[PDB]
């Protein structure tokens, strides 16, 4: 029955984006997750394009961090441009490691 | 904490009351000693 | 470390044995490629847009000659001491010293 | 190798953890209160010893024994005022170092966090006691008002707290003792800081962007050495700024008065560092409910691992909780204030709510905001 | 173990430094510092700001409060009657 | 052409590591007297006549 | 009551001024070491 909240939960996901820091600094809402043993694992699944991208992207964040410099205006990370690409990823590692348990518990 | 609980333990959790039971005595012995009770002494 | 640890000590600890060892070498190097005609005539070609028009062959060994362990000490004093470097990787370089460590290393508090 | 000085010796080896460690380059100002925290660590070390060169610990003297320290000795008077004034930089810093713990996630390093938590709970020990040492009014009382808050345990508590004491009061046998602890405490917890270094040095110091720096990684010994002495030269600043400027101002205790056990100043309070703990035992008119609660103010640190909800261990990119963390820190600073005020209607009020705020903050509001944030970002 | 040959693994990156000598370590300080301190406060004022109004207010009031309750030393109930 | 100043000073005094802690050790020195001296009197000059040294007069030899 | 405050203050103008002195060089030599990092700028290059 999610037509009008959800609606403003759409535009407010958005502020939301713009609120954090991520896609004001230009990187990746994905790149962004607490490097726990998960993560990792996803981390070491990614192809080489998408997991140098994190690398240069975090390179070029941390840089910008050391100087206190914010990116460019035009430069900026895009609500719009929700990269999730950790997500798949991700999920599966859990998806496993849940499993794991199940097997493990019976 | 979820992952934690499970159908299948329950051999542990019993073994470790009688190991843990037999711990629990000895805190109890250990702390007459220097407790004292008038009491306890009496027992 | 062990480099620009042979660059310091070579500006304040050279030994005259050791320079007159290096000296020698030089010759050498210098005599033998000359060895065959190509060599020659590269040297002689490249020799007078470099040095212009002169063939210090025969001087070398004069020159190489009034080396001394006190000349090549002030020499490389001049260009490696206190002078900041020039540095490229192609990593693996993830170990490769901080541009102001090497930099610390071209002069001996320690180390 | 040979002659590479560093890992000839093996004990110069382990000092390699200073000049060539990886250390992340993005990094807020807010790291330099690691550092820092040693620096008083160290300071107050130093202090302590000379004072402890000149102090006696009995009831008769103690008094006389800081006032001659304070007059006739030279340089005591400062040895002592920046004896005083560092303890409070030492909290100052020290509640700096679990803000950035708190809003960056650099408490995912769980055991580091476990230490942490320990160290600052050792440091408060270490505080409480020292600060009865000189034996004056406030000293004396809140020493009672604090050890006897522990008699709110029901079956030992009592006898307990007599056992602390060294019989039914505060005199010489408790002063003391104190006197001892203090002064072996700070040793016992320099070991603990290199074990907390020791477990953190095992996955490096975490970033304002919240992601691994690997790919960004520094040389210690290059910049951070300089930023650390850059620090401590802000840190003696704001030391020496009120230890000769302004010398009493942090020390809002004015009771240079020998303690007299039968006086009292109606406003009994502990110091800055811990006005927030009296704070929360006043909200609750029960006693043990209080001392609870007390505890649970402190101990209540090492729970938030449990409770972070959000993937990205960075507050830096979720407004939310960067809006009630700092709220936190400034109900937080409303709890220090009613630490010094009349325990009366307008106080209590307040205090408990703020209380209540302190626990929310922490046990409740956090934790859901994270969520929230996860879920605004489709994570 | 060895901490700087083992951090990770990096492809493709280039890096370019100067040297200390070669550049000036005061970059535009004040035109840099006042557009990005500007440029940070107030993106941190809302998030940070509010809370210690909050206090600034309780304060304010909290103390009013006392001093009338206690200096109203006929507050609670009037003198004639 | 000369040597700006600190191309001057560089060449005389920071090569050589020995050179440029010789001279730190002989700064802090200067340094620590004229400093003193110069914020001493800074000092004193804005309590003129509220300290001793100003106040001796009064009881000292008659 | 405070004779130390007395001597502290004639002592505190000195440490102000050395303080500040002291910490105006630092932050410049701060920057100078720390200039490389900042300085630098990384640009990713495709592999293909
Ligand atoms: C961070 C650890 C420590 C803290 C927080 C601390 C704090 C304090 C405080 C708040 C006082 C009361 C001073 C006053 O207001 O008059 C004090 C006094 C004293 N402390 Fe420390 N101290 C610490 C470590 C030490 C150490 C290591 C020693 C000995 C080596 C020491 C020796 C003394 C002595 C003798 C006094 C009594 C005289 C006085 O009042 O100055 N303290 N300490
Ligand atoms: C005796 C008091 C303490 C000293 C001298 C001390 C010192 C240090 C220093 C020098 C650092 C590195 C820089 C930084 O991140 O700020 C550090 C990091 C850390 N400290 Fe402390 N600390 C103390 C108390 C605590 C307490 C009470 C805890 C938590 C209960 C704690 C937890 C941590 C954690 C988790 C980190 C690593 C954060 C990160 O970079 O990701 N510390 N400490």
């Amino acid at each position: 029955a999610v037509s009008a909240s959800s609606r403003w939960l759409e535009g407010i996901r958005k502020w939301y984006y713009n609120a954090a820091g991520f896609n004001k600094l230009g990187l990746m809402r994905d790149d962004t997750i607490h490097e726990n043993d998960d993560v990792k694992e996803a981390i070491r699944r990614l192809p080489e394009n998408l997991y140098d991208d994190r690398v240069f992207r975090i390179k070029r964040a941390l840089d910008l961090s050391m100087r206190q410099q914010i990116l460019p205006k035009e430069q900026w990370t895009k609500y719009e441009e929700d990269k999730s690409y950790l997500e798949p990823y991700l999920k599966e590692v859990i998806r496993e490691r849940k499993e794991r348990e199940e097997w493990a518990k019976k | 904490l979820t992952r934690f609980l499970g159908p299948r333990y329950r051999q542990l959790a019993r073994n470790w009351v009688p190991t843990a039971s037999l711990w629990g005595a000895v805190g109890a012995v250990g702390l007459v000693w220097a407790t004292d009770w008038r009491l306890i002494l009496d027992w | 470390f062990v480099l620009q640890g042979q660059w310091m000590r070579l500006c304040t600890s050279a030994t005259e044995s050791e320079v007159l060892r290096g000296k020698n070498l030089l010759r050498n190097a210098l005599v033998s490629h000359l060895d065959g005609t190509t060599p020659v005539c590269e040297d002689i070609g490249r020799s007078l847009l470099t040095y212009g028009r002169r063939i210090p062959l025969a001087e070398w060994e004069s020159r190489i000659a009034e080396v001394d362990a006190r000349v090549v000490r002030e020499v490389c004093s001049k260009y490696f001491y206190d002078q900041c470097p020039a540095v490229a990787g192609f990593g693996p370089i993830e170990q490769l010293p901080d541009y102001n460590r090497i930099r610390s290393g071209m002069f001996w508090l320690r180390f | 190798m040979t002659n590479i000085r560093k890992s000839h010796p093996l004990m110069k080896i382990v000092n390699n953890a200073f000049i060539d460690l990886p250390a992340p380059s993005n990094i807020s100002s807010w790291w330099n209160f690691g550092s820092l925290l040693g620096i008083c660590l160290i300071l107050q070390i130093l202090t302590g010893l000379f004072l402890a060169m000149h102090y006696t610990s009995d009831t008769t003297t103690a008094f006389s024994s800081v006032t001659h320290i304070c007059r006739d000795v030279n340089y005591g008077w400062i040895i002592r005022y920046m004896h005083a004034n560092g303890a409070s930089m030492f909290f100052i810093c020290l509640y700096m170092h679990v803000g950035r713990g708190l809003y960056y996630g650099s408490y995912t390093f769980l055991e580091t966090w476990n230490i942490g938590v320990i160290l600052l709970l050792t440091v408060m020990a270490t505080a409480f006691m020292g600060y009865v040492l000189p034996w004056g009014q406030m000293s004396f009382w809140g020493a009672t008002v604090i050890t006897n808050l522990l008699s709110a345990i029901p079956y030992i508590g009592t006898n307990l707290v007599e056992w602390i004491w060294g019989g039914f009061s505060v005199d010489k046998a408790t002063l003391t003792r104190f006197f001892a602890f203090h002064f072996i405490l700070p040793f016992i917890i320099m070991a603990i800081a290199m074990v907390h270094l020791l477990f953190l040095h095992e996955t490096g110091s975490n970033n304002p962007t919240g992601i691994s720096s690997d790919v960004d990684k520094i040389p210690f010994h290059p910049y951070y050495t300089i930023k650390d002495i850059l620090g401590a030269l802000l840190l003696i600043l704001a030391l020496m700024l009120l230890v000769l400027f302004a010398p009493d101002l942090l020390g809002d205790p004015d009771n240079y008065t020998p303690a007299n056990p039968l006086n009292t100043p109606p406003h009994i309070k502990p110091e800055w560092y811990f006005l927030f703990a009296y704070a929360i035992l006043r909200s609750i008119p029960n006693k043990l409910g209080g001392v609870l609660a007390l505890a649970f103010s402190i101990l209540i640190l090492a729970l938030i691992p449990l409770l972070h909800t959000s993937k990205q261990r960075s507050m830096m990119f979720r407004p939310l909780s960067q809006c009630l963390f700092w709220a936190l820190v400034a109900d937080l600073l409303t709890l220090t204030w009613i630490g010094g005020q009349p325990v009366e209607h307008p106080y209590i009020t307040i205090g408990q709510l703020a209380s209540v705020l302190y626990f929310l903050l922490i046990l409740v509001l956090m934790p859901t905001a994270g969520t929230i944030e996860n879920k605004l970002l489709k994570w | 173990g060895r901490q700087f040959g083992h951090l990770t693994r990096v492809r493709h990156v280039i890096t370019y430094s100067l040297s200390p000598f070669e550049q000036r370590a005061f970059p535009h300080y004040f035109s840099k510092g006042i557009p990005n301190v500007l440029r940070r406060t107030r993106a941190c004022i809302l998030r940070v700001a509010p809370p210690f109004v909050a206090f600034y207010l309780v304060y304010t009031w909290g103390t009013q409060e006392f001093e009338k309750s206690k200096r109203k030393n006929p507050a609670a109930y009037e003198n004639d009657r | 052409v000369a040597p700006t100043l600190t191309a001057r000073l560089y060449s005389l005094l920071f090569r050589r590591t020995s050179t440029f802690a010789l001279t730190i050790v002989v700064g802090a020195l200067f340094f620590e007297r004229a400093f003193d001296q110069g914020a001493d009197a800074i000092y004193e000059h804005i309590n003129e006549g509220k300290l001793w040294k100003h106040i001796k007069h009064k009881y000292e030899n008659k | 009551a405070e004779p130390e405050h007395d001597h502290r203050k004639r002592m505190g103008l000195k440490m102000l001024l050395m303080m500040g002195l002291l910490l105006p060089l630092v932050y410049a030599m701060k920057r100078h070491k720390w200039s490389v990092l900042k300085s630098r700028k990384l640009a990713y290059r495709p592999p293909k």
